[PDB]
Parts: structure tokens; C-alpha cells; sequence
């Protein structure tokens, strides 16, 4: 259907702090690390359908650049004693034909799980911090 | 349509620029006084669809045809202060102004992707031009007096 | 009616061999686009054709027992009008051209006679 | 053969457009009256092929040769209003009309793929010619008069 | 043989609900997950064949707008309590040589099996939800 | 040596049906899953040659028009309720030299083993059955 | 050497189509009556091997060089009758009557793969011309007079 | 904006080298006396962003759009002795006098990823021309004067 959103990415923001410093080109991407539902199959038209426990799992990549005030909140939060919990919400602003509506999606206990593979060049520049802070629930409504 | 305006409107009132200095494209338009820093939204770029919705409205009874698709739409400045309407736009574009301004331009704004200092061969001159990337997404549409269905008469039959 | 072209084959079609052949496939809308129906005419002594012909798209081709191949003679269109003792290559002069829409449009004739077929089937009851 | 003028037809009556002001491709036709949208269906693409059906009728016993295959159609439409004539037909090509009125036209329509506002180059003067792409495909056809088989006989032999 | 469609795309319709947000460019397709009968086969010209009980079960992965009616119709389905039955059809009409057939395929119980990768740029337009609803059994027939 | 062939591809039928609308850009192919024998070899110039069971073992997946007799034919055998058996042959003719030779290949019992991945797109046309049917024993002779 | 012109006879026969009005190729020939829809079997397609086969014979004793090797000869329609004869024959390649007609032409023949109705310059106006392309596979041979071995005298030595 | 210009300020007090020595790139200004040794900053490279920042500060209260990105800036040397100031620049480029001079430049500096002798064309004559490559990484950016939150009030409302 026709649609446009204001907000040009996904403003997103943990444990009330605001990402704003955003590595251009696809920062932020949201991955199912499972199903929503297994199922087991018996003859003869019967199935069984069990929405699994893992239903929301969803791994959250976050480009940032190398030294940002969003790479420093993401590190302190790597290197603190006690791994920090995530919580917070990542949504979008976008009106549907003359309605503004607003997407948004919950991101819970989430905590750090893939650190950047910290890369520096001479060739080329590469300001390139990618986080994966991987949540339990992840609800997009709308 | 009206998608090329839409964003001309947006760069007119995030600059604060002027009516008579914003020229669309590869249309005819003289540039006369190479320093009257001029901006031209380049819509050359090949416009590639998304998809083709289709929604159904009950009482005001009608139909709405619509097509999500994106531009590389490029924005070429000229003049003596090319650079700076270059920059200071590159830069201004995800702000509160513009952010606040592109309220009813059914237009999506992403990021500039990226920059060059492009002059033109101005005839044994080289007059200043900059080209500012980005791409633009935004969805015509298009409403249609169709008409529902009340009700299904029919009939069965069995061996 | 159906026609019936005949001659003595002269001219450019060439000399009256008398073993001359001749073929025309029919372009018949069967069903979706058409059907092509081929027949192979040869000729009498002094180089005579004498054959009835349907109406409709018809190519004609030329060519001489033990030649390599055919030659074009070429298109036509035979409808209700052309002359029936005609010969070969008179009727090649009259090729089919694009009329055959407005041609379509000869259906307001059949529309009368369904008409009056209708009308004089009805008004018997009384 | 006649697939262009097909798509020709079914452009005529979704935009409900006239006969005279669509000229078919790179034929030769003038193009007087830029302001006068014309709408032509480029069918320069290569057309190529997907496969060779053979299908056998029994009674009225001939047979059918199929080829199906499908073009990179373009659509050109010009004149003042050909922003319009574009984005309105590029937004109905998936409608009622359009999906309704293609009946007999033997020849699929897919969805308009991209589109472009490539001008030509009117000598120091640049006309409104725009490009939208979708694929057509379709299946020409041919029918041969063949025969069939009532029976065969045959021999057999044993050491 | 000769063979036209009308209806671009095999329009769709799960639980009444008709797709009618395709996003352009091979939305909609059906992969068979397994056999349809396997074989055990020994000496001398001797095989055994029987059908799968996972004949039908067919993967059918829906891409569609990013925020939608189609989407929102998908992804209220995906944060149910309890995860909903799919029931419906895939069908397109289409006329042989003059014939008019309609080529149709049933899909039974099924249900999400992997969300969409959610991924948000800023380079590049991506508006690409793609589901993936898993049926067991998907007869076509015509 | 010198060879040409009569009848582009390989004529096909299985059932006493023959194939006729043939995906073109190499429809049929015939791999053999398995060796022809398998060896244990031991020292000093010792080996063993045993020809399996799977022998002949060949799929053969075919491409066929995305409605069509031929997939129609090919269908109505895939949703039977009880696996059809294949039998047929993949031949060809073909003159050496002068002599005119036919090549052919004999398909035993067989059935279908991997369903058309049935795909639809809106951006390029794609009518593309692929079926897959895997035989027992595929001798070719000439 | 022969395949080219194989393949006219092939084509000449197949479309029941006329001598003169079937030339080669990139030779020198004039294209007057641009309506006299003519047939080019363009081979400037590369041919490339695949095999280089050696038989031998034993009797007649003499052996026997072959080389089996494909090209992409492509067909040029012209003429008023260009897309016609383009598709009539796109279409017939795979009949009965092709298939049939081609018994002795040492010479394979594929699907028709692609068409194009790719016009020519003709000097401010545009004649009518059609490519079809269809890989085309054949096996050139000669044959040499060489000898038999009818015996091996020789001896042996050992420690 | 200004990185060209700071990226030659590096350059003026990397190698010791003349003002009036150094023009900037593809704009207008005289080669005169090829032997004269010249260095322009051919920015003509395309410049890509890489990533769009935005501060905020709270008690001197503005906000600070950043925009982070680079450009393959080349070097161009002229004259007798452009060998030297090419092989002497490409080498001092990472000694303590370079990484001590670009204090305040807001700008990184890469190492010199190629070189080349390309001379240019000048007129039935070769002048020496020799381009070094390296990546420039700088970030533009704005101030802007929004305002803060100091509370918020609200209503809620239940079932």
C-alpha cells in the first residue's frame, strides 16, 4: 500500500540512551535466530503446531563508528565487571496514507554476543564497530 | 510526477533557499551568472519499483492502486558557494529542520550516500559543481471507483 | 461460389512446361491463430493448370518437377467477389491486402438475416 | 507477429487512449506536435525463448505447434503529459481495467518493472520521453495438418 | 504448448485474507521440503516404493512490504499468544489454447517457520519482509 | 568420430506417454547417483572389483512448461494417492556415418523424488517445472 | 566448407522458401526490392571445436579424420514478410517437416534460442530485419589413405 | 569545504614547500614554466560518507550534526623535480614532521597506497607528472541551536 516514513532509520535506543551515531549503509538489522513455531507431522492430514520457546530470540546488529559517543556507551558496556542487560526499543515513524502511525519494536533482556572484529587499514579507511546485542522478545506492532 | 517537486520543495525550505534558483533537471534552463550558486534535483537516475499494493475501502466505496518505488535522485549545486550548499545541505539533511520540514511530502528522505566536486567544462573555464547522492523512496498511487460485492447467490450439486 | 482458376501457364511464371507444379497453402483460422492446409496441383500438356479453388488465404507456389525448390508467386485473398474463369496469374494481381477487418464487418449482413430469421420465426403464433 | 500489437491493444483500452496517438516502435513515423503524447511499445528487446511445445489432436486430427516465450517490452510515452500517462499506467497495469480488459489478448503482462525520464535530444531542446520496462510474455503458434496411426503391423523372430 | 495467464502472480489468499502487497520481483515461492517417495531397492530388478508421510510439506516464502496490510496481517499472525493456523489457497487463472482453466493449489495447516531478517539501511531502500509459512500439504492441481 | 543427430533432444516417454513440452535450455539430464562398483584394495598388487546393487541408479530431472500436458501428465502422477511406477526410455537417433544407429535408454521402476520448487515472479517470467525421476536402472545401448 | 550452405538447403526446404531469395551471408550481395523478404544464414558466429575423432578401417584400408565442432549461425529475415517468416519458421524448426526434411545434411539442429527484431540503417528509413539465433552442430571429416600393420617381427634380451 | 584546502596545508608544511607553489586541483590556473614544480590536490575523487553523527549539549545549549567520510584524494607533482617531491612526499608522509604537523587539520591522514608517472600530453612534449594515491578521512560538521526538555506533562488512563 502507499506508504512513507518519516525518521530515515529506525530510531533506536537501549537502556534509555539514543543511538545516534549510526554507520551509514545498513547499521542496524534485526535476525530471527529461530522459528516462531516447530511442528511435528502425522499421517493421514494431522499436524501439531507448538510455538517454540525461543519465539522472539532476534540478534540485533549495530554498525557504529569506530570511537562514537554510541561506541563508547556499547564498549563500557562490554568491558563492565557485570554484563549489562539490554532494554530498550527500536521504531520507526511513518504515516500510511494520511495517518501517522508509529512502528515500534521491544527489545528485552538482550545482552552483548559477538564483539567487532576490531579492523584497522592504511589502504582505506574502516570505521566500522558492529555489536550484536542478541534480545529474547522481540514484538513489532502496528 | 510529483515525487521530483516533492524533494525540490524539501531542499527549498531546508536551506532556506529560493524559488528561482532551485531548477529541476536535464530540462531547458540557462544557467546565466555561473555564481548564482544554483541547485538542480537530477532525477536521470533510473527510478526501480518496490511493489504494487492494492487496498479496498467499504463505505465511500473505492479501490487504492498504489506503487512503492525508489530514485537515485542526485542534487548538483553550482556557484561561487557550491561547497557550502553542498556541505551545509549534506550535513543539515538528517536534522530537526529538515526532519520537521518534510512533513506532507509523501516522500521518504534517506541519507546522502555520497559526494563529489564534478565540475563542468564550462568552455576553457571550470565553473564550480558538486553532485550529492541519495536515495529517495516514495509510493504514487491512484484511486479507482470499483464496486463490492453485497451479497453470492449460487448452487450445489452432488452424486 | 467457389472459384475456379485456369490458364496456360505464361509470362513471368515462366514457360508452359508440361509437368509444371504448383502448391497452395491455406491460412484457415482454425481455432486460436490458424491452420495451414497445403495441396500440390501439377499441370496437363502445354503447360495447362485448370483447378478450383476455396475461399480464403491462399500462398501460391511455383516450381517444375525435379527442380530444387519452390518460387514465390505470392499471396491472395479470395473472397466472395472475385471473378470465377480467372486466370493464375491475373488473380496474383490481387493480393490480399489489410481490408480484412473492415472485411470482419460484413457480419452486419448475417446480423440482418438472424434478424429476419428471428422475426419470421416469431410472428407465426398469432 | 502480433504480440507488440497486442500489448499495442491492451494500452490502447486500459489507458482509454487513443488509436492515432499510439505509433508502434523504431518504425517511421513522425513525431509532430511534441506537446501530443504519443505512447509507443518498443519492442526492440530480444525476445527469447522458454520452450517448444508439440500437442497432437485426434478427430479432427491436426496438430499444434507451440513456442513460448517472452520480450523486455518498453513503453515510451511522451508528450507534455507523459509524466502522467506513465506513472497513470504504471500504477494501473495491475488493476480491474487492465487485468480484466486483456482477455483475448493472448499474452501475459507482468508487473512494470522500472522506470525512467530518459528526454531525447530534440536539437537544443529537450521533449518529455519516458521509459517504463516490464516483461511480456506470450506463446505463438502453428498448426500443421499431420495424420495418425490406425494401426501397425509387424514381425517378430526367435532363435 | 501454447499457454497465456491472466493474474500476473498467483494471487494468494491464507485464512480468507487475501495478499494483495507482493513485493515485485519473486514474492511468493513454493519449495517441496522433501520427497514424495522414497526407495529401498535390492537385487536383480527389485525395488520398493512408498510415499512419504512428508509428501506435501511445501515452504511457501512470502515477500511483502515492509509495513503493510499484507504485513501486518503476517505479523499480527506471528505475535499471537497461540500460533495461528494457515489455511488457504495459491491459485492463478490462465487460458489453455481458447479454454479458460484455473490452476489451483490448497494449502493446509501451516504456520510461521522463520521471520523475516529485519534489516533497515540507509544507502538503499529496503522494504522486504519475507515470511516464510510452512504448510504439510499443497496439491496443485489442473 | 563423424556423428550427427537426427531429433534436437533426446525423445522421451515414460508410461507410454511421451514428453513434448520440454523446458528448452537442457530440460532432461540422467545422473547416475551412485559408482558402478566399489573396491577394497590390499597390498602388493591386490584389489577387489564388486559392482553394487545401485548400479544404474539414475535420477532424471526434467524441465517442463509451468502448465502443461506434460507437467499435468507429471503432476496427476505426483498427487496420486499411490506413487505411480515409470517405466519408459530416453532415446535418440542418430546416423554414424551413413548408417542410421538409434541410442537408446531403458527407465525402469521409478518415481518422482524431488517436487518443482514451484516458483512465481512479477519482475521476469518463469515457467519452470523441474521434476525428478529417479529410476533404478538406466542402461543406455548402442 | 559445407554447413553453411547445409543449412540453407535446410532452411530452403523447410519454409517450402524460394533459391534466390536465400543468400549466405557477410558476402557481397544486393538487397534490392527491400519488400522481397530475403533469408541470410549469417555464420559469423565463431565455431568452435569439441572433438577431433580417428577412426580407422581395416578392409578398403583407410582411416578417417574428424573434427565435430558447433557455431551460433544466426538467421537474418527481411522484407515486409520479415516477422512472419521469422516466426513461421522460429516455430516450424521443430516439426515434422524440418526434422524430416534434414536426413542427409550432416548437420545437427537446436532450438531456435532467441530472436531479435533488430531493424538496419537503411539511410533515413528502416527496413524490416529480424535475427534468430540457434546453435548449429555439425562434424567435418576427411579420410587418408594410411596402411596396416599385418605383423611385429623384433626380439628380446634379458640378464 | 575546507579538507582540500587542509589537506594542502599539510602538504605546504610537510615538505617545506612554496604557497604559490601549491594550486589545488581542477580549477583554472596557469602551468607556466613546466620545470617549476607544481603540486595540486586533485580532489576530482569521488568523496563517500561513512557514517552521520548527532550530538547534543546540554547547559551552553546547541546540537552537532556530524558527517564522517572520505575521499581518494591524489597528488599530483609537476616540474624537474617532481620525482623528488613525489618520492620525498611519499615517504615522509609517516614520519614524525608529517604526524606532528597535522595537529589541528581535522583530518586523518592514510598512508600512500600508489604512485605513478603518468606524464601529461603537452603538445608534442612530455612534462613530468607524477600522481601519488591515499585515502583522506575527515568529518564535516554543523551546530545547530535547538532546545532541550526541561519536563514533561502527561495523563494516562486505564480500564
Amino acid at each position: 500500500s502507499v506508504i512513507v516514513y518519516r525518521n530515515n532509520q529506525s530510531t533506536l535506543t537501549l537502556n534509555g540512551y539514543t543511538f545516534q551515531h549510526l554507520y551509514q549503509g545498513a547499521a542496524l538489522v534485526l535476525t530471527p535466530v529461530n522459528a516462531k513455531t516447530a511442528r511435528t507431522n502425522s499421517i493421514n492430514g494431522g499436524v501439531s503446531i507448538s510455538g517454540r520457546v525461543d519465539g522472539g530470540v532476534h540478534t540485533l546488529a549495530i554498525m557504529v563508528q569506530k570511537h562514537s559517543p554510541d561506541d563508547k556507551f556499547l564498549n563500557d558496556a562490554k568491558n563492565s565487571q557485570e554484563p549489562v542487560v539490554f532494554d530498550g526499543s527500536m521504531k520507526r515513524a511513518y504515516t500510511e496514507s494520511g495517518t501517522l502511525k508509529k512502528a515500534t519494536t521491544t527489545l528485552e533482556t538482550g545482552s552483548i554476543t559477538t564483539q567487532p572484529t576490531k579492523t584497522d587499514n592504511n589502504q582505506d579507511p574502516d570505521d566500522s564497530r558492529t555489536y550484536v546485542i542478541e534480545f529474547r522478545n522481540s514484538v513489532e506492532t502496528f | 510526477s510529483q515525487s521530483i517537486i516533492n524533494v525540490a520543495r524539501y531542499i527549498r525550505d531546508l536551506l532556506d533557499y529560493d524559488e528561482n534558483l532551485i531548477q529541476f533537471d536535464r530540462k531547458n534552463t540557462q544557467q546565466s551568472d555561473t555564481v548564482t550558486g544554483y541547485i538542480v534535483v537530477n532525477g536521470s537516475g533510473v527510478q526501480n519499483v518496490l511493489s504494487h499494493g492494492s487496498s479496498y475501502d467499504g463505505d465511500a466505496e473505492i479501490m487504492e492502486y498504489s506503487k512503492s518505488e525508489s530514485r537515485l535522485i542526485t542534487l548538483e549545486f553550482y556557484g561561487s558557494d557550491a561547497y557550502e550548499n553542498a556541505e551545509l545541505f549534506s550535513l543539515l539533511n538528517q536534522s530537526q529542520k529538515a526532519k520537521e520540514v518534510s512533513r506532507g511530502l509523501g516522500l521518504t528522505i534517506y541519507n546522502v550516500s555520497q559526494a563529489t566536486d564534478v565540475k563542468q567544462l564550462l568552455g576553457y573555464q571550470y565553473g564550480n559543481r558538486v553532485h550529492v547522492d541519495f536515495n529517495i523512496q516514495y509510493c504514487p498511487s491512484v484511486y479507482v471507483e470499483t464496486l463490492r460485492v453485497d451479497a453470492s447467490e449460487f448452487e450445489i450439486l452432488v452424486d | 461460389m467457389s472459384i475456379q482458376v485456369t490458364g496456360i501457364i505464361e509470362g513471368p511464371l515462366g514457360t508452359p512446361s508440361p509437368g509444371i507444379t504448383i502448391r497452395v497453402v491455406s491460412k484457415i483460422s482454425y481455432r486460436n491463430t490458424y491452420r495451414l492446409s497445403t495441396e500440390d496441383y501439377v499441370t496437363t500438356t502445354g503447360g495447362a493448370y485448370d483447378f478450383q479453388l476455396n475461399e480464403g488465404f491462399h500462398k501460391i507456389l511455383i516450381r517444375y518437377r525435379g527442380a530444387s525448390s519452390f518460387t514465390k508467386l505470392g499471396d491472395v485473398s479470395v473472397s466472395d467477389q472475385t471473378p470465377s474463369p480467372i486466370t493464375l496469374i491475373n488473380l496474383l494481381e490481387s493480393s490480399s491486402p489489410k481490408a480484412l477487418v473492415v472485411k470482419l464487418q460484413e457480419l452486419a449482413d448475417e446480423a440482418s438475416e438472424s434478424a429476419q430469421s428471428a422475426s419470421d420465426d416469431a410472428d407465426q403464433v398469432t
